[PDB]
């Protein structure tokens, strides 16, 4: 049951969180400290579960953020795997099923080195279930998907595969026996016992990827660092839509209607003996590979799609009702982009004087959009993908907008001129997103080792039986150091008051607190900056003005990229950069996505500088319907979340380094409010201990020396750090 | 080599009696004498503010590249060689444009006052290393794909293309995206500018020597804080085993050294009776009986008026207060007899030294006929005659007296003898064909 | 709000058990204060002859104050100090002097045991600007091919000085683990007042000791550390052949005054540039010269001389324990069998074996300048056998 040796007094502080979270069945939030393996906590005792059966049954199902960290919780379970397994005497079955979908994907040299994932997953899928369900049998054009050949005779067969694999290993199995990871999945999804994948790929309401069966007998799945729910969720069921699109779309419309004049009964009388079937009795014909290819279910908690066939009876007809629909669309667009509006069930109602039959067909399309095609079966699909975003978007208007909300965005973001407008259609119930979730479920337990406000599971208004503080010791000596600044020489203004461009004179220390930070402290600091023109703004009076000319001599700078692609390079950089005689601090920005999937060690990364409250700042008017819903359930949260909303990512981003218990880690705070908000932000079991003891308004020259006493000391041999070894109650 | 013997006076002082005394030739100079300095003495002009430089001047050639119209040209490195010294293709480009910018001085300030700034397009050169740059950086990138581990532009790509989404993530920016278009352009040059200083590392790390590994990912990196590893593991019992046996050696042969054992046991026989105790009953007799003649002193009284035995007490203190006749002036030619063989005889011994040491060398592995090299065999037979034939004239001239020679020559027929008995023991083993 | 907070400070500080005995207590914390890390010792195998190599960061470091005007006054100051106390310890080896300044490395003395040459170097260090940054790799090359041209019968060890600073050097020196690895040289470096973790997994790839410099007398503690040879990695040697033994000279022996100097470019020995009138004797070359107890360049064998030499380590491994009790036993009469006296702080030190009383003027004046239990006198040669 992996103690294994000292665990910090730690296990024992979630043993029983297990024994209440699970015998009873609580739904349960765990606090963690970032000094803590997310698994080795967490697995050990969920594993623990595994074998302990209750009444019969122990599901598992697992989900994180990141795909190299997704490998990180598979790496060393391995050994833990062969742990016990020694101990235990023999070794029984298991199976851990990393399922990234969209990620690793074919092993053939041409379709693989494309650069994206779905535009070539497009080809893929229209080689397979679109040429080679559409032109059977043949000899070149069916080409050579023999792993998909394999599994359907592997599908007869009955195999047992061995322990959890990774992305890599049906890749060099897929010239020796694995038939590829999309179909050995689907025949290791009929006996999985551990399941490891994103957390966007469950939630995904716009393809409702539903991994198991909809059994919820007792759905057992597990939750780490489930931070931003909204961030995902609302964005989960964002839609974007662009001008350029639908000129494309517009453009594929009559591109469309070629294909349907040339074809005059070979695919027609093809859909006419089915399409019959429709109406005589309803059951998918693309429910092979196809379900998933296409839209699941854009809106996932309904009843059943009964009335199919809507007020639509024909195929170019039901493209009119596209031309009903695109062309009053833009209609619906083009002279909307003078006024911002945010009317979501208003503008329905609007189009039913526009659109002839509604509500019906508008939530019966996507399917009749994609069966049209089906009987088809000819368009790539990286061709019809923006339109595959129009027939989700009225369905999705169709059937939940009441509770969600619709926004026009045509004005200055990226475009200087009108050049580019959008619409948005946010969905705001992360509940209504997470209810079917629970539904779903048994009762699962998020772990968040930045949620510090109890208070915000109610953001996601729900229902928790458990939920308490996790406190552990430290006779590590100390920690971390927690060191919010408050200069009083050079004055404090580190929140955005003056903002970020509307006086340099703010800026003129950020230089001086951190080339200071860059003397003392060695060994590479990845610190967080607020955005990408922020960091743009951040580094503009840095050039001009004499600002790196101590700052490059000291150790090197990391610049990350607005592109992801020279984002990654310094990467390779500073992992390198610091572990030879070099300090090579990197720079970056806390909201952007380099903030994940890391896990910074004390090889390489142990401290963090902040820079201003982490906030939003950007996006306008996503605000005001999310926050007057939350004051429709609350009514006193405009100060409330906005506060923590920088707070559940800044130690999201601000507390990873510290890894084991012995890692270190400089967490500064170079803030201008702290005074309730980073209180109330920063752990309980970490304002208690460490956050201002007596230190709060440190100016830097002042704090200088507080880094210096604090990693001199922390530096000296370790004789012992909390060793635990037999039980001796101590009883917390 | 030349520059070697040129540079320094004092060993051209030692290599000019080679040539003047014709004691060796430049081939055997160079044979037998430097042959370990040729890394060590060469080791300064090789590294020159680190060599393979790749992270020692790059973080401060950027505050050191200008402090004036013509503040250039310190010393070799001074500020304008390392830049060179790191980008190669970029090298190539500045040899381009020499003859471009006309003078070199002239170039030194215009192929690097724009570059300088923001931008460089106004000569054909300046633009060379400026495309060139993206195209590093475009060649830079290729390099990245290949580790393509702990890299979340592949983590990243998995969620975008999925919905179709992140453009507008992108297309999000606040603050007056409307109207300036200067540094919107600027700081991303400024950022691709030290991203190539960034990479300039890069550009050098292949320079240290070619570092290449690019990372498979190592599917292990097992969190380690615990386990106890204990790196170093001494103590298996080594020096307490020596302890055990050479005590046990200095208990059986305590101190078998000079007078340390012969005195000892010549004593300790002469204690006679001691087994038999005879003597020692006597002894403890005598430990009886002086045991109260002590305490009483008027024995001890008078135990010093004794002058008799203070006559010769004083009589050999008088003696050793005036030894005599041992010629008080012993120097007062020796300056003469400093001066003269510390002219050239200091250094033409010297050359001896250099070499009558691997003279000894040789011959100190020889009778193993392992180290046996004719390039060693006949360095036995080669300075044997360039030695002790170039010694005997500064042997005869010094014989142009006769007691102002033979005292000195008693001391320099070692010389002689080194040589000889290195000679002498040379056949002692006698060596086939 | 810091006006009371700053003097908030003192609130606590200041005050003690009030009405009488007041500023009493916070003396005894103070002692209390006291009282740190003692010895630690017991250690067998190796440790013998080393071959130091004194590596000086010079940086910009140097310029900041933090113990000392300068932090060469830190360093350089009691280097003397421990050359001294290493020449006094360990006779049978020798150190070099080699000094990083500007991204460059300066061997300044070399490798050799003559304490006032590597002294008066000390006093030539002493204004040193220390212009440049450190650069590690020209120090392992000099490092590696000085000690490459020494015996593997030689201890192979290098003490860095380093200012913490960034190891500013290309060229590989991770890939100069396994250059040093396979070369059985040790590498020990200390870093003053933070850490470089490269460096730091340097000396955990060496098996050379890391430590930070603390404070002035913490940095004496690990150069006291560093004082003792070592047990370095396994199979390094076992001897060491042609120790030459030699002869002092008395130049009067039957011959008298028949030379007016025993240095005139022609006799065996007189290595260097002075006068001198017969003192010593070398087996090998005949080497007579200036008296040395280490080593020559002719016969290039070892001078040693024993009672100096082979007898510093001779007793400074063979070493026991003693301990303490608090009680009242009255052994003499209420006395020490060393110094013979009393305070009673209570620390009755005992011997391990003999089990005789001594003071902590006993037991320091042993496990510092005695080294031994003269009460294991009288007590093993007695019975000795
Ligand atoms: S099915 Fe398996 S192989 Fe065939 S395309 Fe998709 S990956 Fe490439
Ligand atoms: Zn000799
Ligand atoms: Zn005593
Ligand atoms: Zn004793």
């Amino acid at each position: 049951y992996f103690p294994y040796d000292y665990i910090y007094p730690e296990q024992f502080s979630y043993m029983r969180e297990l024994k209440r979270t699970l015998d009873a069945k609580g739904h349960g939030v765990l606090e963690m400290p970032s000094g803590t393996g997310k698994t080795v906590s967490l697995l050990a005792l969920i594993m623990a579960y595994q074998r302990a059966y209750p009444l019969e049954v122990t599901k598992l199902i697992y989900c994180s953020r990141t795909v190299p960290e997704i490998e990180k919780v598979i790496e060393e379970l391995r050994k833990l795997l062969n742990f016990y397994e020694k101990q235990e005497g023999e070794k029984l079955p298991f199976l851990g099923l990393a399922l990234s979908s969209r990620k690793n994907l074919c092993i053939h040299p041409e379709v693989t080195p494309l650069r994206f994932g779905k535009d070539v997953d497009g080809k893929c899928h229209s080689l397979t279930a679109s040429y080679v369900r559409a032109q059977y049998q043949h000899d070149t054009s069916l080409p050579h998907c023999r792993f998909y050949e394999e599994f359907d005779a592997h599908g007869r067969e009955v195999p047992l595969p061995a322990g959890i694999y990774n992305l890599d290993d049906l890749k060099a199995l897929g010239r020796r026996q694995g038939w590829c990871p999309y179909f050995l999945a689907r025949y290791s999804i009929l006996h999985a016992n551990v399941v490891v994948y994103s957390y966007h790929y469950l939630l995904d309401p716009k393809i409702a990827d539903l991994v198991s069966k909809e059994l919820a007998r007792k759905a057992v799945v597990v939750f780490d660092e489930a931070h931003n729910i909204d961030n995902v969720c609302i964005d989960s069921m964002s839609v974007n839509l662009t001008r350029r699109t639908l000129d494309r779309c517009q453009g594929n419309l009559e591109t469309l209607q070629k294909t349907v004049l040339r074809i005059k009964e070979t695919d027609e009388q093809r859909l006419r003996d089915e399409y019959r079937r429709l109406v005589e009795g309803l059951r998918e014909a693309s429910a092979a590979r196809e379900t998933d290819a296409h839209l699941a279910n854009p809106v996932l908690p309904d009843e059943v799609l009964q009335e199919a066939v809507p007020g639509s009876i024909r195929t170019a007809e039901h493209f009119l009702g596209f031309l009903r629909r695109l062309l009053e669309y833009v209609k619906w667009r083009l002279r909307v982009q003078h006024v911002v509006q945010e009317s979501p069930p208003a503008f329905l109602s609007g189009l039913a004087q526009r659109v002839c039959i509604q509500r019906k067909p508008l939530r019966f399309c996507a399917e009749r959009l994609r069966s049209l095609l089906h009987t088809l079966e000819i368009t790539d699909l990286a061709d019809f993908s923006p339109l595959t975003l129009l027939a989700n978007f009225a369905t999705l208007v169709s059937t939940y907008a009441k509770g969600f909300t619709i926004i026009i965005e045509p004005f200055d973001d990226r475009t200087p001129t009108i050049a580019n407008p959008i619409l948005h259609f946010s969905c705001m119930d992360a509940s209504l997103a997470i209810k079917p979730v629970f539904e779903r479920f048994q009762s699962v337990i998020i772990t968040s080792g930045t949620l510090s406000p109890l208070d915000i599971y109610p953001k996601i208004l729900d229902f928790h039986p458990v939920t308490m503080a996790t406190f552990t010791m430290t006779l590590a000596r100390v920690c971390l150091c927690p060191m919010i600044i408050g200069r009083g020489n050079d004055q404090v203004a580190i929140s955005s008051k003056f903002e970020t461009r509307e006086d340099i004179a703010v800026i003129r220390n950020y230089g001086n607190l951190l080339l200071e930070m860059s003397a003392v402290v060695p060994d590479g600091i990845v610190a967080f900056f607020t955005s990408y023109q922020y960091m743009e703004s951040t580094v503009a009076s840095w050039y001009e003005q004499g600002i790196l000319e101590n700052i490059q001599r000291n150790k090197l700078l990391f610049i990350e990229t607005q592109d992801g692609a020279e984002t990654s390079v310094a990467l390779e950089k500073y992992q390198e950069a610091c572990e030879n005689g070099r300090g090579a601090i990197l720079l970056s920005v806390a909201r952007g996505k380099v903030s994940e999937g890391i896990d910074f060690v004390h090889h390489y990364g142990r401290a963090v500088i902040m820079f201003g409250v982490p906030y939003v700042y950007t996006q306008s008017r996503i605000l005001k319907a999310r926050l007057e819903y939350l004051r429709d359930q609350f009514q006193i949260r405009e100060n409330d979340f906005l506060t923590f909303d920088a707070m559940r990512h800044a130690a999201q981003c601000v507390g990873r380094a510290i890894r084991g218990k012995t890692d270190y880690g400089l967490m500064v705070f170079a803030d201008k409010r702290f005074a309730r908000g980073d209180k109330r932000g920063k752990l309980p079991r970490w304002i208690q201990e460490h956050l201002t003891d007596a230190n709060l308004n440190l100016t830097v020259d002042e704090g200088v020396q507080v880094a210096k006493y604090f990693l001199r000391q922390m530096a000296q041999p370790f004789h012992r750090e909390d060793q635990l070894g037999l039980s001796l109650l101590s009883l917390e | 080599k030349n520059r070697m013997l040129q540079e320094d006076p004092v060993l051209f002082q030692l290599y000019k009696d080679l040539v003047v005394s014709q004691v060796i030739s430049a081939e055997e100079f160079w044979a037998n004498r430097l042959n370990v300095n040729a890394t060590d003495s060469s080791s300064t002009s090789n590294h020159k503010q680190d060599v393979g430089i790749s992270a020692a001047f790059l973080a401060d050639v950027r505050p050191q590249t200008d402090g004036c119209n013509g503040l250039r040209y310190n010393l070799t490195s001074d500020i304008i060689e390392s830049i060179f010294r790191t980008y190669p293709a970029v090298k190539m480009k500045y040899a381009e444009n020499v003859p471009h910018n006309m003078t070199e001085k002239e170039f030194w300030t215009r192929f690097f006052q724009s570059h300088y700034f923001h931008r460089d397009r106004l000569n054909t050169g300046s633009k060379d290393l400026f495309a060139e740059c993206a195209k590093i950086d475009e060649k830079g990138l290729k390099t990245m794909v290949s580790l393509g581990v702990k890299n979340p532009l592949l983590d990243l790509t998995a969620l975008e293309d999925k919905p179709l989404d992140e453009g507008y993530g992108i297309s999000s920016v606040p603050s007056a995206s409307n109207s300036k278009s200067i540094k919107e352009n600027s700081n991303a040059a400024i950022i691709k500018r030290f991203n190539h200083h960034s990479a300039m590392v890069l550009a050098a790390g292949l320079r240290k020597q070619e570092a290449q590994n690019e990372q498979t990912s190592e599917p292990s990196n097992m969190d380690g804080n615990s386990g106890d590893a204990d790196c170093f593991q001494p103590a298996v019992k080594r020096a307490k085993l020596q302890e055990s046996i050479e005590y046990e050696d200095l208990g059986k042969n305590n101190s078998v050294k000079t007078i340390a054992l012969n005195l000892k046991k010549s004593d300790r026989y002469y204690h006679g009776p001691t087994p038999i105790q005879s003597l020692q009953y006597a002894t403890s007799q005598d430990i009886i009986n002086s045991f109260q003649s002590i305490r009483q002193e008027m024995e001890a009284y008078t135990p010093k008026l004794t002058q008799v035995l203070s006559s010769s007490a004083a009589s050999s203190t008088i003696t050793a207060l005036s030894p005599g006749g041992a010629l008080m002036q012993g120097g007062t030619q020796q300056a003469i007899n400093q001066m003269v063989p510390n002219d050239i005889q200091s250094e033409l011994k010297h050359l001896y030294v250099a070499v009558g040491e691997l003279l000894r060398h040789f011959w100190s592995c020889f009778p193993v006929n392992t180290p046996f090299l004719e390039e060693k065999v006949v360095k036995m037979k080669s300075n044997l005659e360039r030695f002790q034939v170039t010694k005997l004239c500064p042997f005869q001239e010094k014989i142009r007296r006769q007691y102002l020679s033979t005292n000195l020559v008693s001391h320099i027929e070692e010389m002689l003898q080194t040589a000889y008995n290195k000679l002498h023991t040379w056949q002692s083993r006698r060596l086939m064909k | 709000r810091w006006e009371g907070g700053y003097e908030r400070t003192w609130e606590i500080l200041k005050e003690d058990e009030s009405g009488s005995l007041k500023a009493t207590i916070e003396d005894i914390l103070f002692k209390a204060k006291r009282k740190r890390v003692f010895e630690h010792h017991g250690q067998v195998r190796l440790g013998m002859m080393r071959h130091l190599y004194v590596v000086v960061d010079g940086s910009r470091t140097m310029e900041d104050q933090d113990l000392k005007p300068n932090r060469l006054t830190c360093t350089l100051k009691l280097l003397e100090y421990f050359v001294e106390e290493y020449f006094d310890q360990n006779p049978i080896s020798q150190i070099g002097i080699i000094v990083t300044k500007s991204k460059r490395a300066e061997k300044l003395t070399e490798l050799s045991g003559n304490p006032r040459k590597h002294i008066t170097s000390l006093k030539k260090a002493v204004d040193m600007t220390c212009h440049g940054e450190p650069s590690l790799y020209n120090s392992l090359s000099i490092a590696m091919q000085t000690l490459k041209h020494m015996p593997g019968h030689t201890s192979r060890e290098v003490l860095i000085i380093f200012s913490s600073l960034t190891t500013c050097d290309p060229s590989n020196i991770y890939d100069l683990i396994k250059t040093l690895k396979a070369a059985k040289i040790r590498v020990s470096v200390i870093g003053l007042s933070a850490e470089v973790r490269v460096c730091t997994v340097l000396a955990r790839e060496t098996g050379g000791t890391y430590h930070v410099i603390l404070d002035e007398s913490h940095y004496k503690e690990l150069l006291t550390h560093h004082v003792s040879p070592p047990p370095a990695s396994s199979s390094s040697e076992c001897s060491l052949i042609r120790m030459g033994f030699p002869q002092h000279t008395i130049a009067s022996l039957s011959d008298q005054d028949a030379k007016p100097s025993f240095s005139m470019a022609h006799l065996d020995g007189n290595t260097e540039p002075g006068l001198t009138l017969g003192g010593y004797f070398c087996p090998q070359c005949r080497a007579k010269y200036c008296e040395l107890p280490v080593e020559c360049k002719i016969c290039g064998l070892t001078l040693v001389s024993a009672p100096h030499l082979a007898r510093s380590y001779h007793h400074l491994f063979p070493l026991d324990a003693f301990q303490e009790i608090p009680l009242e036993e009255y052994n003499g009469e209420r006395f020490c069998y060393g110094c013979q006296g009393e305070l009673k702080d209570q620390h009755v030190y005992v011997c391990a074996v003999c089990q005789n009383v001594f003071c902590v003027d006993c037991d320091v004046f042993v496990h510092d300048s005695l080294h031994c239990c003269p009460g294991c006198i009288h007590k093993i040669p007695a019975p000795s056998g």
